[PDB]
């Protein structure tokens, strides 16, 4: 009887605690660029990230848009 | 005259009421500032549209129509708001007034649309009751005034005296000249609208803008003198038939009318019903048993009719009420006390020998049609009391088809009415209402308050549900409309038929066949152009094939709309509105869903099952079905070998095609599924289509139906005892084996079968949904068909996150779905009630596993609380909501790479793009989910609703895991539950991420479990004195890591003599302290070490890294990152004495090489190998080496170090791999070239790296174009390989030929399990990325693969040659 | 499969309207009726096979039988007239049309391009005549240059062209496959008479109408490069 709700909730914010990770790591790797300005694999190893996370935010910028245009039109007829 | 004077009350309408605080408790969002957010974009439109009279909105006619396209979920029907003066506007599903302005948008559960209306602009002249020339839904231009003017005879004969009468002519209708008027012959009455025709004495009304009176002249009293006279009879016939709508009646067949009536004036308070008028509240109080206070007079003018029962005086304007009637009260009082809020209240406030016969008839049909036994016409089942006159409101989607063209249009009843002539008919499914809907008309038709329909004279509604072909009419309505067999005799009937012709109509019910029908009635249908009755046939699609032959048209009965589904809940119940509340949003986000409710009968199976339970606040989505074949065994039962029979056989159709995706079938399908295409009650789950079409097929109702069918016949196969009827039920059990689409594609499925009752199917099926993510091999078997996807919109966007989840996170995706799936397999067990059956396999899959803290509210870890010690962890993170700055962009890129800036040609400059674009719209972006994410609230953690609620005795947690980040203080909420969790775990461990003062706040939990806490992991967070001082009490720690940013020069390091039981230290500081110069020299004794993890400098002949691990003959993990270190040959040797490490890295300026090979020999257990950065510069060091790592069998990755010594003697280490059968990564740097990458393709096909996942090759600076055509063309099979990185800088940038690029897209649909390509700095043109883009497409990895070319470097390249 | 008997090849000669290459290719030699009516009633008979695939719907089931079939014919495509069902010829049956021995285009449309650059298999040999280039553009080399990709071995004639002359040396650079080169009536430069000379995997060397008279480095000037030529 314990509220058994048979639905995947909470994938937005699984998605969402993804993506931060993503962003800590483009910082770090910035800071690895930025103590050996010359070198080739830091360089390459901060792109790859770096493409990863707007690539990621492209995404869940289009699914956000999706999610709040459904609650909004909730809202506004019980409202 | 100012019509309204155009309302503005300062553009702040505002709606809400900060009723929303209870709504973010099912959404997870503020609604309040959500609401905020909306207005803000209302105001802003209003200011964007017209405003003012619309005349061509007067007649409240149109004003339905314009609501066809209208969104179907609503809290308010399109016939309400109609009602209430609105129209709809093309812009936001908002509704604009037609006298008025007042735009509003959007609906409420607690507001009438006429409610707002007077609240937000009560001075609305259409309000007010004045004249704006409002036009009732059903009305017509004929007004039968019976009043003649003066003498117009000689008065009225010049255009002067006729046109002299247009002074007062309204505003509302100035659109047409009053000297057209006039010259067609028609004077102004003085009323509302209307004209008289000088001669002929007939009046016209409802003017339109656009009309011609001359056309209308010629319709309406075409015999008139002057007409005929002015024009040429040819010219009227021209008029008449090139008029719209009525056929073959005029002026005459809307006057003389046995049922005529008189209307007030269309009033703005008349929601929707019959008794809004005085005159049919009054004169229908007839049956009234003399109670006391009998001034019906009186209580008429309360809004007050009787319903038929008892003494139950209802109100047309707000429901039943009253019961019980108190004698001798005032029925204004009663009514105003029990709802002080009924907008008719605050109105009231604020202001010939057969045709002596058929007119017998006409008064007895009358008669039986208004009384209370046809009214009340049993809807959805309520009751034979309560009465339901109040639900009488919503009505059909109708449309109408053409027999031949494929042509297709909507309509409203207002104008089915007017169209009524020969042979006419109605189709839909079983349940679709047609059969209220006939009803309604006939009783439209008795009250006589509905001008249309008031031509007809007879109207008889007749059910040939089992009348015999041979009984005459006299004889059939006699038995079904009148009282007793009398009034009329055949004869009398056939003489009237005969007479009347157009003025007869007949609704025919329960039409089957054409040769099963009374003779009498056959021919009025077969040869209709002798008599010219007018029939109106309903039938099921399942037929309609009998008929069509006599037809222009059909109409066609569509799905019910949601809005009228949410309306009559609403008025049925309302006393709970927590359920109601629950019902709007579930329908809200799961927008497929609003398909179910396609049927009225639906509905009534809602209605059924929410009467039962009137006061549980919950909304079971399953509940409808489970009502609806419920109710189905009541309506015409045959329970042995029928129903059973039926729903069995038609439940094989629907589990089969719930396999295949088909969701439509043909015949043969049918006829093997056993189902009877003729029978009574397949007709009721499924309809058949034979419309033009060269063959019929089948469909079900509403899909969702099929899926619960199929759930159904599924159990059934499973609890049988039949083996050659029940292995059947394993094999589609079996064809679900992708947990990606047991969490998508099949939610629904699953969910209405463990929901279902049942017997043996239960352990059946837990025992497969718990095996499903059991193992690795499905668990990873990542699958879809997306064929289930395309009519489920919803489903589409849920599977667009996991799909991205699982490419950032597949340990987050993993767990995820495993606990899912856990909870399904325990709610089957616990709703079936045969837990006894399935513990045992929950107890099997729990061991080793990992849950979040919320899965310990899941009963059976208080049922069965042993289980709790076979898992691993409980995970419990914290995240409040601290901002993280930025990124921070253009800010170091911008000085690195300017004057190496290469020389791209203008066909291939694509491969760079500009930094300040790409920046630009990634901060859009991402300030766009910012936004949003703001407005969530995380709830925190529900610790009592069942929360391993064993006042816990005898089990603990075996591990708590608490992650913290982003998080710096938290409230007293939060304390409570960190204190109640951490007594409750045996071992905690901290895991602290940038959250400065956490350690300060939940001291006092810390200080309760001091023992219990075995790791403390330290980010980015600054250290305390106080905070140090708690952590060295803390004597149980085992693990300590510090990653970064320990620069306060504290304890934390000179008192590291306390944590004895030290197993794991981890050292990495930003700032370099050079640490170990401040660890204590009795620190490496005793200690016996299993993870030495440091980044250390500037040390010398550091005999205390030595003694440590001489004193950790169990290290593990050795990771030494340093500069100029003293005695490495020393260290290399006292390495030998660790026999189970399994990972080593080395990356710093201090590696000897040669040392380090001498020794490496002496591990065997190694895993891990790392030495990127270290240099080799000598063949036979190298050599040695590259043998050695032939013996090391267990290594998984293996990162080589660069230099001359292994460029020379790189073939040995790769032929070598072919040994290694375990290697995941592969990373060379600047060590192969054109004749040795080659190699690795040979090895490949030989069979070596069959498990290898990684391969990078960032060494492209020494092989040519060459060497990666021939490559790719030899490679064959390395099915595991996930990323492929094939890459260089960009100062040396390679320009592909087209031989090249084909053979790379060759090669990756030869590598099927391939996510990740790259290819910087790899120059392609416009066409060549296209060849890949299409390539992309027929590769297994679909919606994953992702091919990285391009560089984001911040300048501009020069391109020119 | 297993005829190979002609029939009768009297009349039918209208078919494929360059009869004779329009009335300008090929000399006083090769003018029997047999040489030329042998490749058209191939043709012919190429394309009906390809018809019995499509009106079968059989895909893969059959792809064996259709194989054999197939197996040392010719195909002769115009690159101004591409039939759709080349495109599913190629598209659907893979290892057939790599069993054939010819594949002829005649000349650059995007459908020549779309049609050829692929991901799927090379072509045992194609053979792609230029006729019609007074001017050939750098757009018009790099597309050319995607169209030779899908072989093993590639023949190339350019006749009657003068667009081509200084700009030979760019098209011939791309071509690692090619082992046959006509050239009629073209007004080549010694730059491009040197990148022949280079090419020593060519095996046959044909020119036509050639009237420099003064070859200084030119093609007459060596020609001991070409160790491989046999024709
Ligand atoms: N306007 C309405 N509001 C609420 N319920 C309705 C409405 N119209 C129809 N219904 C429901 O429709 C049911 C009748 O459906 P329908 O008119 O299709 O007849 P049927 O079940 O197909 O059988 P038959 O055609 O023999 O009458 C009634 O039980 C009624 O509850
Ligand atoms: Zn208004
Ligand atoms: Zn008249
Ligand atoms: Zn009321």
């Amino acid at each position: 009887d314990y509220e058994w709700s048979g639905y995947l909730t909470g994938i937005g914010r699984a998605f969402d605690t993804g993506v931060k990770d993503l962003n800590q790591q483009l910082q770090d790797a910035q800071a690895n660029l930025t103590k050996n300005p010359s070198d080739p694999t830091a360089l390459a190893n901060y792109q790859m990230i770096m493409s990863e996370y707007n690539l990621y935010r492209n995404a869940q910028s289009s699914a956000v848009k999706s999610m709040k245009d459904i609650d909004s039109s909730i809202v506004s007829n019980f409202r | 005259m100012a019509t309204q004077q155009k309302a503005s009350d300062e553009r702040i309408s505002q709606f809400d009421h900060n009723l929303l605080p209870e709504l973010s408790a099912l959404l997870g969002l503020d609604a309040v500032q959500l609401a905020k957010e909306l207005e803000e974009e209302e105001q802003k439109e209003r200011a964007k549209m017209q405003k003012g009279y619309n005349s061509q909105m007067r007649s409240e006619a149109k004003r339905l129509k314009t609501f066809v396209t209208y969104e179907p979920y609503s809290s308010w029907i399109p016939q309400e708001m109609a009602a209430a003066g609105f129209y709809f506007t093309g812009v936001k599903s908002g509704i604009q007034c037609f006298c008025c302005s007042l735009i509003l948008f959007g609906a409420g559960l607690t507001r009438l649309p006429i409610e707002d209306h007077k609240r937000f602009h009560p001075d609305c002249g259409f309000l007010l009751n004045k004249d704006v020339g409002n036009i009732a839904k059903y009305d017509i231009r004929v007004k039968n005034l019976k009043s003649r003017l003066r003498g117009g005879k000689m008065r009225y004969q010049e255009e002067e005296a006729r046109l002299a009468s247009f002074r007062n002519w309204p505003f509302y209708v100035q659109g047409i000249s009053p000297c057209v008027l006039s010259e067609a012959g028609f004077v102004f009455t003085g009323k509302q609208d209307t004209v008289q025709c000088f001669s002929c004495g007939g009046c016209l009304g409802n003017w339109e803008e656009g009309d011609d009176p001359w056309k209308e002249h010629a319709k309406w009293f075409p015999k008139c003198e002057f007409l005929r006279s002015k024009k040429s009879s040819e010219e009227i016939t021209q008029y008449i038939q090139s008029y719209k709508g009525f056929v073959d009646i005029t002026g005459e067949h809307f006057v003389n009318s046995w049922v005529q009536r008189e209307l007030p004036m269309a009033s703005a308070y008349c929601n929707d019903s019959i008794f809004a008028y005085e005159e049919l509240r009054l004169d229908s109080f007839k049956d009234w048993p003399r109670e006391s206070a009998v001034g019906v007079a009186a209580l008429a003018k309360a809004g007050l009719f009787y319903t038929g029962i008892k003494d139950i005086v209802q109100c047309f304007s707000c429901g039943g009420c009253l019961e019980k009637w108190q004698e001798g009260d005032d029925p204004l009082d009663d009514h105003t006390r029990c709802f002080p809020n009924c907008p008719f209240l605050q109105n009231m406030k604020s202001s010939a020998q057969w045709f002596q016969e058929a007119k017998n008839l006409n008064e007895q049909l009358r008669a039986a049609y208004t009384s209370a036994s046809f009214r009340h016409m049993s809807l959805l089942d309520i009751s034979s009391d309560l009465a339901t006159d109040h639900l009488l409101g919503c009505d059909l989607s109708i449309a109408s088809k053409h027999i031949s063209k494929p042509v297709q249009e909507p309509l409203v009843l207002p104008e089915v009415f007017g169209n009524l002539n020969s042979v006419m008919c109605v189709e839909g499914e079983a349940g679709s209402g047609k059969t209220v809907l006939l009803k309604k008309i006939a009783f439209l038709w008795a009250s006589g308050c509905c001008p249309l329909l008031n031509r007809f004279q007879l109207v008889f509604y007749l059910s040939l549900s089992s009348t015999r072909p041979d009984e005459g009419l006299a004889s059939i309505i006699c038995d079904q409309l009148l009282e007793k067999e009398g009034s009329v005799t055949e004869m009398c009937v056939r003489n009237i038929i005969q007479q009347l012709k157009n003025q007869v109509l007949f609704l025919l019910d329960d039409y089957k066949e054409i040769c099963s029908i009374p003779q009498v009635i056959g021919k009025l249908i077969q040869k209709n152009h002798l008599s010219r009755t007018c029939l109106l046939i309903a039938v099921r699609t399942n037929r309609a094939r009998d008929i069509r032959r006599y037809l222009e048209t059909i109409l066609e009965i569509k799905a019910f709309p949601f809005y009228n589904t949410v309306c009559i809940l609403r008025k049925l119940f309302s006393h709970n509105m927590t359920r109601l509340r629950k019902f709007m949003v579930y329908f809200g986000k799961n927008q497929s869903l609003q398909k179910i409710q396609k049927t009225p009968l639906f509905v009534a199976a809602i209605c059924a099952h929410w009467f039962q339970y009137p006061f549980d606040p919950s909304f079971d989505d399953v509940a409808v079905f489970k009502s609806y074949m419920e109710r189905l065994s009541l309506r015409n039962k045959a329970t042995a070998e029928i129903l059973k029979a039926t729903v069995s056989s038609c439940g094989e159709l629907a589990l089969k095609g719930f396999f295949s995706c088909c969701f439509e079938f043909n015949d043969d399908d049918l006829a093997e599924a056993g189902v009877d295409e003729d029978e009574d009650l397949t007709m009721c789950l499924m309809s058949k289509f034979t419309a033009q079409r060269l063959r019929p097929f089948y469909r079900f109702l509403s899909p969702a139906f099929q899926e619960f069918l199929a759930g159904m016949r599924l159990i059934e196969l499973l609890d049988s005892d039949r083996q050659e009827h029940q292995d059947l039920g394993l094999y589609h059990l079996k064809q679900i084996n992708s947990p990606m689409m047991t969490v998508s594609a099949y939610n629904n499925f699953l969910n209405y079968v463990s929901s279902l009752p049942s017997t043996k199917a239960g352990p059946k099926i837990v025992s497969h949904l718990l095996h499903l993510v059991d193992n690795k091999e499905s668990l990873e078997n990542i699958s879809e068909n997306d064929d289930y996807l395309k009519h489920q919109p919803e489903i589409s966007l849920q599977m667009q996150l996991l799909r991205g989840l699982w490419q950032i996170c597949p340990q987050a995706y993993f767990s995820m779905v495993s606990e899912h799936l856990l909870v399904l397999a325990l709610k089957t067990a616990y709703q079936s009630n045969t837990v006894a059956a399935c513990s045992p396999f929950v107890l099997q899959f729990l061991q080793g596993r990992t849950l979040t803290l919320g899965a310990l509210n899941l009963q059976y870890f208080f049922d069965h609380p042993e289980s709790l010690s076979l898992l691993r962890s409980i995970h419990f993170p914290i995240r409040g909501n601290k901002t993280s700055p930025r990124a921070h962009f253009s800010v170091l890129e911008t000085c690195f790479d300017k004057s190496q800036v290469p020389t791209i040609d203008q066909d291939y400059a694509s491969a760079f793009e500009p930094m300040n674009e790409w920046e630009r719209n990634l901060a859009e972006k991402e300030d766009n989910v910012k936004s949003y994410m703001d407005m969530q609230r995380r709830a925190s953690p529900d610790l009592s609703t069942g929360y391993w609620k064993l006042s816990p005795k005898q089990y603990k947690i075996p591990c708590l895991e608490v992650d913290v980040n982003d998080i710096d203080v938290v409230g007293q909420d939060m304390l409570e539950i960190l204190m109640t969790v951490f007594s409750a775990s045996q071992r905690i461990e901290l895991h602290l991420n940038h959250s400065r003062g956490f350690i300060e706040s939940i001291r006092p939990a810390l200080e309760l479990s001091k023992a219990s806490v075995t790791k403390c992991s330290i980010s980015k967070l600054e250290l305390s004195a106080a905070e140090q001082e708690l952590l060295l009490t803390l004597p149980s720690l085992e693990s300590l890591e510090v990653s970064g940013t320990i620069q306060s020069q504290d304890q934390i390091f000179p008192n590291l003599d306390k944590f004895l039981c030290l197993k794991e230290l981890s050292v990495d500081l930003e700032g370099n302290i050079n640490v170990f110069s401040v660890i204590p020299e009795e620190f490496p004794n005793f200690h016996h070490m299993e993870k030495l993890l440091i980044q250390i400098s500037a040390e010398y002949d550091p005999s205390k890294l030595v003694k440590l691990i001489q004193n950790s003959p169990n290290l593990h993990v050795f990771h030494l990152k340093c500069n100029f270190f003293s005695d490495f040959g020393s260290l290399m040797t006292m390495l030998v004495s660790c026999k189970k490490l399994t990972e080593i890295k080395f990356s710093d300026s201090f590696f000897q090489a040669v040392p380090f090979v001498a020794s490496l020999p002496n591990f065997i257990s190694l895993k891990i190998l790392n030495l990127e950065g270290q240099q080799f510069p000598d063949e036979e060091t190298s050599e040695k080496f590259a043998y050695i790592l032939g013996s090391l069998s267990n290594l998984e990755e293996l990162i080589l170090p660069t230099g001359d010594g292994i460029y020379r003697v790189a073939k040995l280490i790769i032929q070598q791999c072919q040994q290694l059968h375990c290697l995941r990564v592969l990373s060379f740097f600047k060590t192969l070239n054109d004749d040795s990458v080659v190699e690795i393709a040979k090895v490949a096909i030989s069979g070596g790296f069959q498990k290898l996942e990684n391969l990078k090759l960032s060494i492209n600076h020494k092989i040519t174009e060459e060497g990666y055509r021939n490559f790719f063309q030899a490679l064959d099979n390395m099915p595991n390989l996930q990323e492929l990185d094939i890459s260089r800088h960009f100062t040396e940038c390679i320009k592909a030929q087209a031989t090249t690029v084909k053979s790379l897209s060759q090669c990756v649909l030869r590598l099927p399990r391939l996510i990740r390509l790259n290819m910087l700095s790899w120059l392609l043109d416009a066409d060549d990325i296209a060849l890949l883009n299409v390539m992309k497409e027929r590769h297994p990895q679909s919606k994953y693969l992702t091919i990285l070319q391009k560089w984001i470097l911040p300048f501009s390249p020069i391109i020119q040659k | 499969a297993a005829v190979y008997q002609h029939g009768c090849l009297l009349g039918l000669s209208i078919a494929k309207r360059p009869l004779w290459r329009q009335e300008s290719l090929q000399s006083v030699k090769n003018t029997t009726e047999q040489e030329i009516l042998k490749a058209i009633n191939i043709n012919s008979f190429v394309e009906c096979g390809i018809h019995l695939y499509q009106e079968s719907t059989s895909k893969s089931a059959l792809s064996q039988e259709f194989e054999a079939f197939f197996q040392g014919k010719s195909l002769y495509i115009n690159s101004g007239n591409i039939p759709d069902y080349l495109f599913d010829f190629f598209e659907h049956l893979p290892n057939c049309a790599s069993a054939l021995d010819f594949i002829k285009l005649d000349f650059i449309p995007s459908r020549a391009v779309s049609l050829f650059f692929n991901w799927k298999q090379e072509f045992r040999t194609l053979e792609v005549t230029l006729r019609d280039f007074s001017k050939l553009n750098k757009q018009d080399i790099r597309y050319l240059g995607k169209i030779f990709s899908s072989a093993t071995s590639l023949r190339l004639q350019i006749k009657r062209c003068a667009g081509v002359a200084g700009s030979l040396s760019l098209v011939l650079s791309t071509c690692k496959n090619i082992y046959s080169l006509m050239v009629e009536a073209s007004p080549l430069t010694i730059e491009d008479e040197r990148h022949i000379t280079s090419v020593t995997n060519l095996k046959t060397l044909s020119i036509h109408d050639l009237q420099n008279q003064r070859l200084p480095g030119g093609l007459t000037d060596s020609l001991g490069n070409l160790k491989n030529l046999t024709k």
